[PDB]
DNA sequence: CATCCGTGAGTCCAGG
């Protein structure tokens, strides 16, 4: 739903109202009809709340980074002359409050409401078409009441205690409608740990069988269970049928409870789900007690012991370079890293001092938002500022925003505050860019076909070889796997398959894959099928959206660069190797590869280094020549060791990156071949991406790189 | 839009037109903050635009030399100690010096306290220097900022972010019906007022020898009087309401350079830029999520946050080719109902009020004799009656706008009144309106917390305090540590201290924290007025102190704790709210965004002249774009038909539109989109 | 584990009176307040002006010659007047002034039934040669309602419609003293609190918020 | 098993999605027999041999999108790609 | 007192001593 | 061309288009918004564009 | 207009639907009405329990199947009306193998069980289970340390006494467009009842207690107001 | 591997 302003509604319907107003007679003819609704007579109010049954209308709210930021909704009059906004589309649209304005657009024809109910309402696109997560979750008020109520307080008042003299066991119930009665009195605190018999809750998959032997849980079948009132009132929304979670809610956690719903639940349930998530804790958020006072903001304690024992360690530096032992290069180099420790000891400071109770904290540490910088910052200390140049500035800013900063302080943070904005300015005008070309290059990319039918797809890494033993979740298994259709069947040791070919990879398909041992497996992806235009709904795979497979006339090109675009803004590498790698530049780095593989042969010279590489397969010396302001890349060998530095008599494969940088993924076409330097691209592209944070379906990428090598040159006619 | 706007408007420093740089042309350099725009150019005042950094407000003492550069003063240090002579330095002649920050403690005589102090030197470089080699110092703490940015309490606790939006919205500010001074302030709220020019100043002392509403006489002593004329109820460039009213009493004798009369947000001649709310800081039931705003229903029964809106209406009668426009009381086929309001001209009369729609001034002109419709030929023909060739061109009141018409000013050729070629009767009706706050309406502290008001409660749901008193405004907890911005907490808590008053305790003598106090404050009445300058001002100590201090209320009862919050009851459940909550007073002003402009709506309406798409902007009725960016929305969506009627149909097929207004009031199908005129235009583009 | 019927007590201040009751059910007391203060700040009958008109002002935006205030905050100043009136009907008011000298709410002439609480209230500063000839209309009513309503009725152009706040009610509130003795002892002790305008009583006030109440309460006592 | 689809939620989708290939093939599904409905009582005011009228009940004033998108949720329809 | 120099109400001001040049 | 002149160089795109003599088959999401066709996507393509909606035989009038 | 009633139902429970209410009274008799029935209403729960076969709490009862904790539990949730409000006693003996229910229990005279069929423990062969039980009148919820001394100090157990015959209440208020106002308040009211009482009586009584109440301010002067 | 001309540099709103 949305609230539409009754004033908005009546221009909107206009003549539609109109249609309405000769149909019951309240005017003779479509002229008077019109007459009618500019003058506002009190008819129409009547009429107008007739028309709009169930008449979806769009909220578009600018700028649009990708598809979520124009959504269908059932309009809902109003009273005022503003547009009423449901708190979990904020997400989507990184819409706030703080004055913005949103587009309204009515669909007319029989298709186009069609499409706005089906397509595009708001409660059916409840996840990211960029990484499948729940964008219409609990946010900032929400989490911090659910995080509320399903904390765990140990000498809370009600709290469960054994027995043990005269006095029975104190804190059991019969039921939670006792539990309740209880609060009500003032014995029990909604917080503390308790006992509780449940007769309309499944218990855990670990107690049910224990309990039931799986027999099937029946709502009406008892069981005593040890958390708290709250958390009991909170599983009363996931509802029925799903076991319940004794934990607190975490941003994390509430978002795997969402993320679990979008699998195997239907989409009318998460709706319905999420929305009683909402309600929960607006209600509980006021009664959080979660407020600022000057008092909850507190200076650390040892404020001006941890700051003088650095300035010490500071006067020896500057003395040390006084006598001119020191580089100026060193000199500041050195500064920077004693006040960027300092400020650590600040935070480690304050976390210990804070009680959990502080709602500084509690809003910080339950990702209800805020970081704990911020934090620091504020009653700890502001830090190291940024140089003109970029550089951080040798003289750091001991006060707190508490205590007040002094004038020369607050001076320089300022210069730091705008060069921010600045930046922050052009990155947008950058981004926004790059977003539209990269919609342009895969325009003509669409799920064409159901499947390509090709057996070629890619190594995944699953998972890496603990060196003590067992294995180890691969880092990259989120975004390069997760989303996956097999093209090659995954077996184990024995001849057992544990995952056919044509099927999904969802969350147990790869604790199957993980638990067997297998830690590679060969997915089909957009960049291996082949198809007259565009692609094959099989080897894209699951719609990260629908969280199904594709269907087929999906505009995944345009899909894949908004998604690529979308969060393009939040980098510092940075965006520039972003574009230097979609626009295919030869690089800044240049750092060259291996022509052939063979053992490597260091001469370095203190002028320049000279690398040399003798063919394993016989051959003939191929030789280089680096500038020493690059190094080395330490890339894992043979040995197993990463951190090994190229030494001369190590094995390089071939195409191996020889030096820090970047390759030329012109001569990775030229020594590696085709497939290789989609495969180099997608995972430097990504690279850039997972530094700041931002987790891109491997996916999307692809789809924009495919689209680069679609062509070949003609070398003789 | 307030006079402190006015004000900063005639010092803003813009370095783009003709002979400077283009907007395209700066780069990162020329925007950010400089060490010579110290005391020269405030580095926290500048648009949150694409505007940044290239317009600029001049600082507080600063002032332009013969040349054209930028002075500042400082005091002068002859050998450690401080001359009250002062002298103006350009940027690079400070350079060539060492100047001491303006807070570095200096004896009752003029000498330094420590050998080492803070002093500024070249190239923003800062480093300890022996006294023996301090040159000048700083004349304030507030040397550096604008007039703006001084009037925000508790700035060195506010990030430079918001901070900045802070001063640029309080040129937002609108004035209200009528208004309070902050009880928290800095001091500049008084000489900002004054030399806005929008307040009323007597030139030579003397008595008041005559007040009235309408002006003010003042008898010198020499005896010559000097009378100054009120202005009352007059349009401000941006509709704001600039009225003047009289301070002093009929006899009252008074000085020169004294406010006699004040204007729009002021209040006893200082900057009263908004109204002293009673906060509290909560999460209350979702509807101050994301930064909206929560208020007391007493605030719209009140008129607490009300203002009045005037805009000026046109319309002229010219020579036309079929004879001459004429504004008369008789415009065809409309009844003696809609013509009610109006005299015996054909305008609406003094007092009247309009609604959007109504007829302001009835204008017909005379219509091109084309042929006639033969089905109209016709309809005149059986109802017999004859079609008259004046068509209605009135001048009708604008959709959105209402209110009461407060003044007409007729220009006539007749009467003399010297018009543009062409022009014969010219008319202009003002309306005024009286809008009280709505949803919607963006509301703001001194801080950069902004927001629109999101519910307004009935008095009766908000949490209120022990003694029944019901709190203003309910602001969102978790949009304020995020902020950096606790300027506007700590302004909350020192502004309880004023409202409730407190004291000291002198017995077993003055306590430790407020001995830096000055005497003054030591007893505080209710309702006391403060100050708070920028680099100076409170300290945390003494407000941690204050808050024990607070005086009870009437019942004898102390409010609100020593950690500054207090117990409040749900007024919606009645039972309290589990944890105390913080509560005070904060200064709130009511910025130029309120619903009643930005609303919005169009279902057909005039069209582009070339392209035949819709016009844009509310002033011209058109409709809203539908981007580049957001068509790509639309196909990723895979919405084709929503994505093409809305480039068809709805925007630039000239036939289609027409047929789909047909379709829609006849309730049958929507017929299939035609072609786009604007493509057509491109292959003739072309061509 | 007791049963005694409850009590309804008080303790007197002139504009305000404290009201006690109890004994009353454990964390009761509470909600119970509330739901008075609720009903005495937004639908309690009393009465205020509705529109006024003036001699030579024809809208809210003007000023009379010779007198301090504009019309505007003329209008202002009538908000804070306390009148109480019993004629169902709407009744006119007159105020009529001249030469200088300050004028008040006393200066107006109440008629039958309605009768002013507050005559030292000002209103405006007439100068001399200042003349000012107001005419004011009261009504009755309950809670707030607002100016705008009046001018479409069809009110001719020289009067000049005002917000209305009827409530008569000031400021209210409550504590409770709940014993929490482990014992069959605990009950909860509730002490109201309610400040009016001098228009009506204390008492008269909780006693239209409890007439209210009571026929509220009765639809959840008829059968079906 | 959920609680009662209100308004424009109903019929709930997961059900709808049931008895389609896909999202994009329900919206033509629907609108196409939707423009057969509003055919249907625009032509029987004046012609006969219209599209056949609604196969289920139509609520009080219930928009024509509202009452195909019903009647495909009771399998009354036929679907021809 | 702050500005004590036109005539104006009395705001009391925390304060080091300000009196090099009014603005 | 039509594509590629509204994307960028519009000028370079024309000159070399007409030299070239370029035909230009309609066939492309940007190719189809500019001349308001249904685009190539989603509910646009004959799969779902193309659709026949009849009432079941077991659906009969009461 | 004035206010209707309406009713949703089912066997044990029922929503009750109170609109029009004037603007900001659908909180004003919200939470009010709700803490009536959970507390203002008089019935009968058990205070004290003894066991034969107990002499400290951890050890099970011999020859039962269910602890000791889960057998009060199972007792708590007894319904039960005494006609004399001084306390009661009623004794439940079984023996040998079989299950024992609230039909086995022997009650006093003006005293009746309202739940025969529910469940209370397991006994097996050469199970004995003998078991003094004390009902008290009362309002409410009352905890069990304020029940420590009303048994004989040979296994005397404190319960938690749960004398209210309304179990559990949730209400919401959403808003009613009466006229052209779209502010008046729309209260909707769920109450679960035990056994003993229909929800719709818990409801009247509950109503009808409330009305007492404010006849104390009403009796003043009864001035004005208008349904 | 470094120069000279030509082409790019987020969206929506607003106003004069
Ligand atoms: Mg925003
Ligand atoms: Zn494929």
């Amino acid at each position: 739903q949305c609230g539409l302003p009754k004033l908005m509604a009546l221009e909107l319907f206009k003549p539609f109202v109109m249609k309405r107003l000769v149909d019951l007679n309240h005017a003779q003819n479509i002229k008077s009809a019109k007459r009618m609704v500019e003058r506002q007579r009190p008819q129409v109010w009547d009429v107008l709340e007739e028309v709009i049954a169930e008449h979806p209308v769009l909220l578009n709210r600018a700028p649009t980074l990708h598809r979520l930021g124009i959504q269908a909704f059932e309009p809902m009059l109003v009273e005022g002359k503003a547009i009423q906004l449901h708190p979990l589309v904020c997400e989507a649209f990184n819409a706030d409050f703080d004055g913005d304005q949103m587009a309204v657009h009515l669909p007319l024809s029989a298709e186009a409401q069609a499409e706005a109910r089906i397509l595009m309402l708001s409660s059916n696109n409840i996840l990211s078409p960029a990484s499948g997560r729940p964008l219409a979750m609990p946010r900032l008020d929400m989490v911090t009441g659910l995080y509320y109520l399903t904390t765990e307080v140990p000498g809370d008042t009600g709290e469960y205690q054994p027995a043990s003299g005269d006095h029975p066991e104190t804190g059991v119930y019969s039921s939670p409608a006792e539990a309740i009665m209880a609060a009500d009195r003032g014995v029990l605190s909604v917080r503390a740990k308790i006992k509780v018999r449940l007769t309309q809750l499944r218990p855990p998959v670990e107690i049910e069988a224990e309990l039931f032997g799986h027999s099937g849980w029946q709502p009406g079948d008892a069981w005593m269970a040890e958390t708290t009132l709250g958390r009991v009132m909170f599983n009363e929304l996931l509802p029925l049928g799903y076991p319940f979670v004794n934990k607190q809610m975490h941003k994390k956690v509430q978002a795997a409870i969402i993320n679990d719903l979008a699998e195997r639940y239907p989409m009318i349930v998460v709706a319905q789900t999420v929305d009683k998530l909402k309600d929960a804790g607006f209600y509980w958020a006021t009664r959080s007690g979660v407020t600022v006072s000057m008092a909850d903001v507190l200076v650390p304690p040892r404020k001006k012991e941890i700051l003088d024992h650095y300035e010490e360690r500071a006067d020896k530096v500057e003395k040390q370079f006084q006598r001119g032992a020191l580089n100026h290069d060193e000199r500041n180099e050195a500064l920077v890293e004693i006040w960027k420790e300092a400020t650590d000891e600040v935070g480690q400071a304050l976390r210990e001092h804070y009680p959990d109770d502080n709602p500084i904290i509690t809003i910080v540490d339950s990702g209800a938002t805020g970081n704990f910088t911020q934090t620091r910052t504020l009653a700890g200390m502001k830090g190291l500022v940024t140089n003109p140049k970029g550089e951080f500035i040798p003289r750091p800013v001991k006060s707190s925003f508490r205590e007040g900063l002094t004038v020369l302080e607050y001076f320089i943070n300022t210069h730091g505050a705008r060069k921010g904005l600045a930046d922050t300015a052009l990155r947008t005008a950058d981004s926004g860019y790059l977003t539209r070309r990269l919609v342009d290059v895969s325009q003509d990319v669409i799920v064409r076909e159901h499947d390509c039918q090709t057996e070629r797809g890619i190594v995944v890494e699953l998972a890496e070889r603990a060196p003590d033993g067992t294995l180890i979740r691969d880092p990259y298994i989120e975004t390069s796997a997760y989303a996956r259709t097999l093209g090659t069947d995954a077996v184990d040791e024995a001849g057992n398959v544990i995952v056919e070919r044509g099927q999904d990879l969802g969350d147990p398909e790869i604790d199957a894959l993980l638990a067997a041992g297998i830690t590679q497996v060969k997915v089909r992806s957009v960049l291996t099928c082949a198809t007259s235009t565009g692609v094959c709904a099989t080897c894209y795979g699951r719609s990260m959206a629908t969280g199904k497979l594709v269907d087929i006339g999906e505009a995944v090109g345009i899909v894949a660069a908004q998604s690529i675009g979308e969060p393009g803004t939040q980098l510092t590498g940075g965006l520039p190797r972003v574009q230097e790698l979609f626009e295919a530049r030869v690089p800044r780095g240049k750092a060259p590869i291996a022509d052939v593989t063979g053992r490597v042969r260091l001469e370095d010279g203190e002028r320049f280094y000279k690398i040399t590489i003798v063919p394993d397969d016989g051959g003939e010396e191929v030789v280089y020549d680096k500038i020493s302001k690059r190094q080395r890349l330490r890339v894992f060998k043979h040995e197993d060791g990463s951190e090994r530095v190229l030494s001369d008599g190590d094995h390089v494969e071939v195409g191996q990156q020889l030096m820090e940088g970047s390759a030329d993924p012109h001569e990775v076409l030229r020594v590696q071949g085709p497939r290789e330097v989609q495969i180099h691209l997608v995972r430097e592209v990504q690279e850039v991406y997972r530094a700041q944070g931002v987790s891109i379906h491997d996916k999307h990428i692809e789809v924009i790189v495919r689209q680069m090598l679609r062509r070949v040159t003609i070398i003789d006619s | 839009n307030n006079p402190l706007s006015g004000l900063t408007h005639k010092r803003r420093l813009s370095a783009l037109g003709p002979g400077g740089l283009s907007r395209e042309r700066a780069g990162l350099e020329v925007r950010d903050v400089h060490p010579s725009h110290y005391g020269r150019m405030c580095p926290i005042e500048t648009p949150e635009g694409p505007n940044i950094g290239l317009i600029g407000s001049l600082s507080v003492y600063a002032r332009v030399n013969p040349f054209g550069f930028i002075e500042t003063p400082y005091r002068k240090v002859v050998d450690g100690v401080v001359s009250d002579e002062i002298v103006y330095l350009t940027a690079d002649e400070e350079d060539r010096h060492v100047v001491a920050q303006a807070n570095s403690p200096i004896d009752a005589d003029g000498r330094f306290v420590e050998p080492r102090v803070l002093v500024r030197r070249k190239a923003g470089e800062v480093e300890y220097v022996p006294s023996s080699e301090v040159d000048y110092m700083d004349v304030s703490p507030r040397q550096m900022v604008s007039v703006a940015t001084a009037m925000i309490p508790f700035l060195e606790h506010d990030d430079a972010n918001r901070a900045l939006m802070g001063a640029n919205m309080q040129r937002q500010a609108v004035p209200l019906v009528r208004s309070e001074a902050p009880l928290v302030g800095t001091g500049m709220e008084l000489r900002a007022a004054i030399d806005a020019g929008d307040v009323v100043v007597a030139e030579e002392s003397g008595v008041i020898e005559e007040v009235s509403a309408d002006y003010i006489t003042v008898m010198h002593d020499n005896g010559t009087r000097r009378t100054y004329r009120m202005r009352k109820f007059a349009r401000s460039n941006h509709g704001t309401c600039a009225n003047q009213c009289p301070i002093v009493d009929a006899g009252d004798r008074v000085e020169a350079g004294q406010v006699i009369a004040d204007g729009p947000c002021t209040d006893d001649g200082e900057m009263a830029l908004g109204k002293n709310l009673l906060v509290a800081i909560m999460p209350w039931e979702g509807h101050n999520y994301e930064d909206a705003i929560i208020l007391s229903n007493r605030l719209v029964e009140e008129d607490v946050l009300t203002s009045i809106h005037i805009e000026e209406h046109e319309i002229d009668a010219r020579d036309t080719k079929l004879g001459a426009e004429e504004i008369t009381r008789d415009i065809p086929n409309i009844s003696d109902e809609v013509l009610a309001d109006l005299d015996e001209r054909g305008i609406v009369r003094i007092g009247a009020e309009v609604r959007d729609g109504d007829i302001l001034v009835g204008k017909v002109t005379p219509k091109g004799e084309t042929e006639l419709t033969p089905e109209e030929r016709l309809l005149r023909a059986i109802f017999g009656e004859k079609a008259r060739e004046v068509r209605d061109t009135s001048l009708k009141v604008p959709h959105g706008e209402s209110g009461k018409v407060i003044g007409i000013r007729v220009f006539s050729r007749e009467d003399e009144d010297e018009l543009p070629a062409g022009v014969n009767e010219l008319v202009r009706v003002y309306v005024a309106q009286k809008r009280k706050i709505s949803d919607g309406d963006k509301l703001a502290g001194r801080h950069g917390n902004k927001g629109v008001i999101g519910k307004i409660l009935p008095v009766e749901d908000m949490p209120f305090l022990a003694d029944g008193t019901p709190v203003d405004i309910i602001l969102n907890t978790h949009g304020v540590p995020r902020r950096m911005n606790i300027g506007q907490i700590l302004e909350t808590h020192l502004g309880w201290c004023a409202h409730s008053g407190w004291k000291v305790d002198a017995a077993k003598g003055v306590p430790d924290w407020a001995a830096r106090l000055p005497d003054e404050l030591l007893e505080a009445q209710p309702n006391a007025i403060v100050s708070t300058p920028v680099f100076d001002g409170a300290q945390e100590a003494e407000l941690q102190g204050l808050l024990s201090c607070t005086l009870p209320n009437r019942d004898g009862d102390v409010l609100v704790d020593a950690d500054g919050k207090a117990m409040l009851f749900d007024g919606r459940s009645g039972e309290p709210f589990p944890y105390p909550v913080t509560v005070g007073y904060m200064y709130i002003m009511k910025l130029h965004h309120l619903v009643d402009d930005k609303i919005h709506a169009r279902s057909t309406g005039p069209y582009s002249m070339i392209t035949q798409q819709p016009l844009g902007g509310k002033a011209q009725f058109g409709g809203q774009r539908f981007g580049e960016m957001e068509c790509w929305a639309m196909q990723a969506y895979g919405a084709a038909y929503t994505l093409q009627e809305l480039l068809t149909i709805k925007s630039d097929d000239t036939v289609g539109r027409v047929k789909v207004y047909e379709a829609i009031v006849k309730g049958e199908n929507i017929p299939e989109p035609g072609i786009p005129e604007s493509f057509k235009v491109l292959l003739k583009e072309l061509q | 584990i007791s049963q005694r019927p409850t009590l309804s007590e008080d303790v007197l201040t002139d504009n305000r009176s404290q009201f006690v009751i109890e004994p009353l059910e454990p964390g009761f007391g509470y909600t119970l307040g509330n739901s008075l203060r609720r009903t005495l700040l937004s639908s309690i009958p009393g009465a205020a002006v509705t529109s006024i008109r003036i001699d030579g002002v024809l809208h809210e935006f003007t000023t009379v010659p010779g007198v301090k205030e504009d019309v505007t905050e003329i209008i202002l100043n009538l908000k804070s007047l306390v009148v109480s009136s019993e004629e169902d009907e709407p009744v006119t008011m007159y105020l009529r002034k001249q030469g200088p000298g300050e004028v008040t709410a006393g200066d107006i002439v109440p008629p039958a039934g309605v009768t002013v609480h507050n005559p030292g209230m000002h209103i405006a500063t007439l100068n001399d040669k200042g003349k000012l000839e107001v005419e004011l209309v009261v009504e009755r009513g309950r809670g707030y309602v607002p100016a705008v309503q009046n001018r479409a009725s069809g009110a001719e152009i020289g009067r000049i419609p005002v917000d209305s706040i009827y409530s008569p009610v000031l400021k209210v509130t409550y504590k409770v003293d709940a014993t929490r003795v482990e014992q069959r002892t605990d009950f909860d002790k509730l002490i109201l609190d309610v400040e009016t305008k001098n228009s009506i009583s204390p008492r008269d006030a909780l006693a239209s918020a409890g007439k209210t109440l009571v026929e509220l309460f009765g639809l959840a006592r008829e059968l079906n | 098993g959920y609680d009662t689809p209100l308004g424009i939620t109903n019929p709930p989708i997961d059900e709808l999605l049931d008895r389609v290939s896909s999202k994009y093939a329900l919206v033509i599904y629907a609108a196409k027999r939707a423009r057969q409905i509003n055919d249907y009582y625009n032509q029987l005011g004046e012609g006969i041999l219209e599209y056949v009228g609604p196969l289920v009940e139509p609520g009080l004033q219930e928009k024509p999108l509202s009452i195909a998108l019903r009647e495909i949720h009771a399998d009354l329809l036929e679907h021809t790609e | 007192s702050n500005n004590s120099v036109p005539g104006a109400p009395n705001r009391v001001s925390f304060a080091k001593l300000r009196e090099p040049l009014e603005v | 061309w039509l594509s590629a002149a509204s994307f960028q160089e519009t000028t370079r795109v024309l000159t070399d288009a007409a030299i070239n003599c370029r035909s230009d088959k309609l066939n492309g999401l940007k190719e189809n918004v500019i001349i308001g066709k249904l685009i190539p996507a989603g509910t646009g393509i004959n799969r779902y564009r193309n659709i026949a909606v009849q009432p079941t035989e077991e659906a009969r009038a009461a």
